[PDB]
Order: structure tokens, then sequence, then C-alpha cells
């Protein structure tokens, strides 16, 4: 797997390591956690602990979000990834209405 | 009930009968009292008959009625 | 100014209820032979089927959608006096999969609706005993889990109910049921319970004395911000009413809200039983299904008066 | 101008609102406009043009806004909403 990285291809290295009997360790680190769309409290999860609801609502087609999603560390708001991907292929500001140029505050 | 006696195509072991205004059902398997008793018309009944193109539907026909009374029995 | 075209779908037996999903991109469709079908709309406009199964041993009369907040989930209710849960899992091909079902009615259960989002996962079934049951699922990550929140019993044959669709700050919840016993006295047919938070507990509130015939079905209208209710009911006549809150007095805050009943339209131009009543998305469009084969489309006119605006027949000849 | 501004709002005609503005008459003018013809776009529109933050905390404006984001919601057009 380290030879296949070195050579450049990525794709190859996972695929190779995804037969290593030995798991590694999860990130010891920064976690995100979401504010829940009825009760506002910290949940750690899809779903809420107190109104066992879905916490994380899509900010374009207000679904609930469940896999990969995208999200301005900036202006604190985000949802699906094709969705989003979709409103930033030309448009600038957070689709929400919050002004942030999302794109300038979170590309690094 | 001994007027009116007719078997359901579907169910070969449903049997119906009529007296004045009532109307009872009887299981030819079971027949030792009635399955169960419609409710009694004010004019007498006049005709009953099975449906033979639909399951476990009765008609029922009375004295001078202009009506005629369906039942589904398709229930049980 | 409606025409009407056939959709070029296949079914083997007589289709007994056909349901639209949220987003009408979906439908669900029950047969006589106890079947449950689902069709999806593909992004040239045809309809492909795309799951099938027997669910009861009865026969089935309704099938309903959920609101997509809580994903994808059907409700149906079965003469076998059962109403099962379906939620779809899929691994890509479907894979519906029953969660839950409740079989608490006595008798069979004639009648299953969803309650608005806005309150949550909760479901309502009306049986033939006079029986309405108002069940809530407090986790909705949890399907298989439900709980009996409400019972109301009706003295008379429960045959359709219908929830409020208001989702107003100032509007209690509301749930009517009609009947359709066909008893020689001159009875109410028409009941409508208003929940109280002051008791937590639903208490009725109205009820319509002028009709006394039996009531096939009942449906309230979108409310879209208007300020008083709208309720289609269909009997020999299709009838309207318009239900308008009093102003409660702040000196002291009662039982349930005291509203003026007036009716605004009575067709009769089926001249035979009505026997289905629907709405439009903006309640403004009145649709209507009889047993003379036909269907009728109403709507308002510039003097606010209710007319017909189509007719159509069962086959799709124009008339 | 009060029998006029009454009959108006009465009658519910949009052309009134020359006559009351943008207050709680024209609240009410709108409300009633609504309930003839159920238009809540052309409200909710015309609503935000200049209005004072205590004419916009009215419940009816902000219930029609949300019922018109919800339509549009159900008609798939998310980035016009
Ligand atoms: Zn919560
Ligand atoms: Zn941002
Ligand atoms: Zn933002
Ligand atoms: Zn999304």
């Amino acid at each position: 797997g380290e030879i296949l990285y070195r050579w450049g291809l990525r794709e190859k290295r996972a695929e190779v390591l995804k037969f290593v009997s030995c798991p590694p360790d999860p990130h010891k680190g920064i976690e995100f956690g979401v504010y829940c769309s009825h009760c506002r409290s910290e949940v750690r999860g899809t779903q809420c602990a107190i109104c066992k609801g879905f916490t994380f609502q899509c900010a374009i087609c207000h679904v609930a979000v469940r896999g990969s999603s995208n999200f301005c560390l900036t202006c604190g708001h985000g949802g699906h990834t094709s969705h989003m991907m979709e409103w930033f292929r030309t448009q600038e500001v957070c689709p929400t209405g919050c002004g942030c140029h999302c794109l300038l505050e979170s590309t690094f | 009930a001994v007027q009116g006696v007719t078997v359901d195509p579907y169910f070969h072991d449903r049997v119906a009968s009529f007296y004045e205004g009532q109307v009872a059902i009887w299981d030819l398997r079971k027949f030792e009292k009635p399955v169960l008793t419609l409710t009694e018309q004010p004019k007498p009944l006049t005709k009953v008959a099975w449906c033979p193109t639909r399951t476990g539907l009765l008609a029922t026909l009375t004295r001078d009625s202009n009506i005629i009374r369906l039942y589904d029995m398709q229930h049980t | 100014m409606f025409v009407a075209r056939s959709i070029a779908a296949d079914h083997k037996d007589l289709i007994h209820d056909v349901s639209f999903d949220f987003h009408g991109r979906r439908m669900a469709t029950c047969s006589s032979d106890q079947s449950v079908k689902v069709w999806d709309k593909s992004e040239s406009g045809d309809w492909h089927c795309t799951a099938s199964w027997k669910t009861h041993s009865g026969s089935v009369w309704r099938v309903t959608w959920a609101h997509p907040e809580f994903g994808q989930v059907l409700a149906s209710c079965s003469f076998d006096r059962t109403a099962a849960v379906w939620e779809e899992i899929v691994g890509g091909q479907s894979h519906w999969v029953k969660r839950t079902t409740l079989v608490d009615s006595r008798t069979s259960v004639t009648d299953v609706k969803f309650a608005p989002k806005h309150m949550g996962l909760m479901l309502a079934t009306c049986s033939a005993d006079g029986i309405v049951r108002i069940y809530e699922a407090p986790d909705v990550m949890n399907l298989s889990q439900w709980s009996l929140q409400h019972e109301i019993s009706c003295k008379l044959s429960c045959s359709c109910i219908s929830w409020n669709p208001s989702s107003s700050r100032a509007h209690s919840p509301m749930i009517a049921v009609g009947s359709d016993d066909s008893s020689p006295n001159a009875m109410a047919k028409v009941q409508i319970f208003e929940y109280n938070e002051n008791t937590r507990k639903y208490a009725k509130a109205e009820t319509l004395m002028t009709v006394t015939d039996p009531v096939h079905d009942i449906a309230f209208a979108p409310n879209l911000g208007r300020s008083f209710h709208i309720l289609a009911i269909a009997t020999k006549d299709v009838r309207i009413f318009t239900l308008k809150p009093v102003r409660k007095e702040l000196t002291s805050s009662g039982g349930p809200t005291k509203f003026e009943i007036h009716i605004v339209a009575q067709f009769d131009n089926h001249n035979s039983q009505v026997w289905r009543v629907s709405w439009n998305i903006t309640g403004t469009v009145l649709a209507s299904s009889g047993d003379d084969g036909c269907v009728r489309l109403w709507k308002a006119n510039y003097m606010d008066n209710w007319k017909c605006t189509g007719i159509l027949k069962g086959n799709g000849s124009p008339v | 101008i009060e029998k006029l501004t009454n009959e108006m709002k009465e009658a519910g005609n949009l052309e009134g609102i020359l006559l009351t503005g943008l207050t709680k008459d024209g609240v009410d003018l709108m409300e009633s406009y609504v309930d003839r013809t159920g238009d809540v776009q052309t409200a909710s529109y015309c609503m935000l043009q200049g209005s004072p933050l205590d004419v916009l905390k009215d419940e009816r404006v902000q219930y029609w806004i949300e019922n018109y984001r919800n339509l549009l919601d159900a008609w798939r057009f998310w980035h016009k909403r």
C-alpha cells in the first residue's frame, strides 16, 4: 500500500488496505456535532436523543440528511453534497441568506 | 326459516334461509344453529339470491319495495 | 377546460385505492387480490413498477403515504382488523419491509390516515364499531414501536376520517369523522373533535345537524392562510361547508371553540351516491366521483360562486 | 376618505393600499384579498417592500410566507426558494 501511494495511485491503496485483518484507530481530536432542528440541543448523531428526530436538514431540499454532507465552518450552514455542489456551481453566497461567502471562508 | 334455501357458488358450505322479514345463514359443516341473522325488515321478504360473478355478495328484495338490499358476507 | 389521457400502466386485478407521494413522483396502488404495487415516474415521464407484495389475509381497503421528512413510509388498512406500516429498505433493488401492525380494533379497520407534519408522526384509524384510535411513535428512528395515544367512541359506524391541515399557532388540532349508517331515524352523521390543551383530551365540538343521509367521504381543504375552514362531504349530493371560529373572550378560556356553520355549495349533478371527493394542493378545485361513472371538477368564480368546470367519464371519453 | 377606506377593506381590492398604506389596515385588506383569491405570492412580495419591523411582526404575514415557501418546495423549485 505504501508503494502504491508513492506511485501516485490512491484508490488501489484503499482497495488493498480493505483486506487488512487489523483495523485502525479512530481520529482523536476535533469532531463535529449538529444542533437539533427541533430541540436545538447538542446531539452527536444523525438522530436526536431528546426529540428522537433528525437533527440535520439540508439547506436546499429541506430533507433529512443521513450520508455525505458539506457545510461552511464560518456560517454553520450546509447540507447534501450533490445539492450544495449544484448550488455553488453558479452561485457564491450562502444559500440560507446568512450573507457568508462560504467558498472564500472555507477553501483555506 | 325454511324458505328460499340457496348455496353460495363460491362457498359450497354456506346456505341461506328466510322466514317472514328475518333472514338467517347456516354453515353446513356445523349446521346446528344459524351462523348469523340479518336485520329483520318491516315488509316480508320476497327473494334472496347470491351473486355468481362476485364472491360473498347476497341480494334481498322484500314486498312492495323499490330498493334491493345487498349484504357482503365476504368478511369471514 | 380539462383534457384526459390514459397512462400506460398494466394491472391484472381491480384497483381499489390509489395514492400519491408528497412530490407527486411515487404512486401506491391497492388491488383486489390483497396486493400492493409501487410505481415511480422516470425523468422522461414514464411510469414503472418497483415493488409488489401481499399484505393481509382480508381485503385491503386504503393505503396512504407519509411525509418524506420521516422517510418512505406507507400505511395500509385491512378488512382483517389490522393496520400495517411498511418502510422501504434498499441495498439497488427496493425491499419493502413491514415494521409494525396494529390489531387493537375489534371490527374491520375501515379507514387509516396520517396526521399533519407539524404534529409529529401520528396516525389515526377509524373502525366499523365506531372507534377512532390515534397512535403516536415517540421515536422517529424506531418504526417498530407505537403507543395508543387517544381513543374515541362515536356511537355510530365510522366510515371516513379527515384531519385539519391547518398549521397555524392559533388552531387546535381537529379531526372530522363521518358515518355510513342507514338507520331510518334522522340522526347526525358528521361530528368534529377538537383537542384541548388544558385537558390533553379530544372533545366533540360541532355536529352537522343538516346532514342525515349516509356519508361516504369527508375531506378538509388545504388552509393556505385563510381565516376559516372548508369541508367537503360526499352523499347523494355533494356538499360544501365553511366553518369560521368566533372571537374567544379574554375573560375566560373554556371548552371547545364556537364556530359558525354555513353551506356555500350543494351540487346534485351526479344524480347518484357520490363516492369520492378530493382537493387540489391550493384548496381551490374540488374533484368528485359518483356512481354515474363520471368525474366532476368544480371551482369558484369571479362572484365567489361555485360552479362546475369539468366533466369526464370513467372510460376517459370526454363528455 | 374614511367611508371609502372602510368599503375597500370590506371589499378586498388591492387598490385601497394607497389609502391604508402598509399598516394593520393594509394587513386586513391583504387578508381579505387572500380570502377571495388565495394568492399568497403577491401578498408576500408586497408586504416586504419597506414595511416597518412591527408590521412585519404579524403572525399572518409570516404564515403566508411559510405557505409560499412550502408550496415552492412542493414544486422542486429549490433555487427559487
Ligand atoms: Zn432534539
Ligand atoms: Zn458561511
Ligand atoms: Zn451560512
Ligand atoms: Zn440537500
